[PDB]
DNA sequence: GGTTGGTGTGGTTGG
DNA sequence: GGTTGGGGTTGG
């Protein structure tokens, strides 16, 4: 339901220093 | 974590820290996935050939932790363990097959801002997100270098490993409930999960509805960091029904 | 302060 | 039988 999205980050629409580079290699 | 990086504040809610009564000391990792749920390696619990058989009674987990050491005020929650369920084909003496194990809370955890549950996948969730080069990131409070101990929560992004490759890599078997992970000799940039990192989350974004999933369960590898090695994770979906079969009859 | 209070030296816990 | 008793919380 709620699963997934952290209170201090999705939910705030901030990303962590480096969960681009998780992004780029798809 | 080898080649790591201190987390960020909230950056690995799920991340659980399993941790021993007496001696008190930290296991292993494992992950928020309910209120009531959190997920390890089996070998944290049971393995006999380090004498390591552990009970309901003699461990702790601890969320939404930080600081290896330290007690965070306001912050960490301390669960107690209700039920243990092994997996009934968990296999210790071969090659670490089925490695993994689901703990049930004596009650639920309140969600915080550092304390949330992530998510399992499916067929389809799997199937887009397991291919190759495709990079996940591997999170616990293991060793740094191989023989560690950071004070603060480790990072590391590594990318997922062709089956091909992993089995050259090892003399140890290989199943497909695992995959292996981790730079090759090439690439020219590092890092690898390690020891007191086991049941500790590979996580993945989804570029589709923007959840973090957990596909895998650092398991084991030889060594830690070195060339031409990976370290190996256990396959989190291919055994998803086993995990839902447990919390749905246990559940509820 | 901090990812958190407040005489509590620490404390369920470092500096 | 087995890393284990009589499909299964589970492969063969
Ligand atoms: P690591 O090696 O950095 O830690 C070594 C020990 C350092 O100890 C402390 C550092 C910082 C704060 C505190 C502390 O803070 C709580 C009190 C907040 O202020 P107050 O109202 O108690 O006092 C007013 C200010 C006092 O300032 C100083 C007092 C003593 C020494 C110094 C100093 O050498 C430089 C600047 C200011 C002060 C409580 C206990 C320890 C520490
Ligand atoms: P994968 O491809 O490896 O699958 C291989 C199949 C092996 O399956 C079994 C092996 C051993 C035992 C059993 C089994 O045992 C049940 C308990 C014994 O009670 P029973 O009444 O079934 O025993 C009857 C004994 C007679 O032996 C046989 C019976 C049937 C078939 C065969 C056979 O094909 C060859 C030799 C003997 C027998 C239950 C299920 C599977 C297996
Ligand atoms: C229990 C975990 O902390 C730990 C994680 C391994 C980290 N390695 C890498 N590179 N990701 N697992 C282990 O230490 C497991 C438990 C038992 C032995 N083991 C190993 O990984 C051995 N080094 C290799 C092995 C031995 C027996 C069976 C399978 C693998
Ligand atoms: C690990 O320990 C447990 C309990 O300490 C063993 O479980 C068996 O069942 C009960 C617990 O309800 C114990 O009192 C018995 O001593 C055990 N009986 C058997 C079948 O021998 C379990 O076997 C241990 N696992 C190992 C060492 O593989
Ligand atoms: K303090
Ligand atoms: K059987």
């Amino acid at each position: 339901a709620d699963c997934g999205l952290r209170p201090l980050f999705e939910k705030k629409s901030l990303e962590d220093k480096t969960e681009r580079e998780l992004l780029e290699s798809y | 974590i080898v080649e790591g990086s201190d987390a960020e504040i909230g950056m690995s809610p799920w991340q659980v820290m399993l941790f021993r009564k007496s001696p008190q000391e930290l296991l292993c990792g494992a992950s928020l996935i309910s209120d009531r749920w959190v997920l390890t390696a089996a070998h944290c619990l049971l393995y006999p050939p380090w004498d390591k058989n552990f009970t309901e009674n003699d461990l702790l987990v601890r969320i939404g932790k930080h600081s290896r050491t330290r007690y965070e005020r306001n912050i960490e929650k301390i669960s107690m363990l209700e039920k243990i369920y092994i997996h009934p084909r968990y296999n210790w003496r071969e090659n670490l097959d089925r490695d993994i194990a689901l703990m049930k809370l004596k009650k639920p955890v309140a969600f915080s801002d550092y304390i949330h549950p992530v998510c399992l996948p499916d067929r389809e969730t799997a199937a887009s997100l397991l291919q190759a080069g495709y990079k996940g990131r591997v999170t616990g409070w293991g060793n740094l270098k191989e023989t560690g101990q950071p004070s603060v929560l480790q990072v590391v992004n590594l990318p997922i490993v062709e089956r091909p490759v992993c089995k050259d890599s090892t003399r140890i078997r290989i199943t497909d409930n695992m995959f292996c992970a981790g730079y090759k000799p090439d690439e020219g940039k590092r890092g690898d999960a390690c020891e007191g990192d086991s049941g500790g989350p590979f996580v993945m974004k989804s570029p589709f509805n923007n959840r973090w999933y957990q596909m895998g369960i650092v398991s084991w590898g030889e060594g830690c960091d070195r060339d031409g090695k990976y370290g190996f994770y256990t396959h989190v979906f291919r055994l998803k029904k086993w995990i839902q079969k447990v919390i749905d009859q246990f559940g509820e």
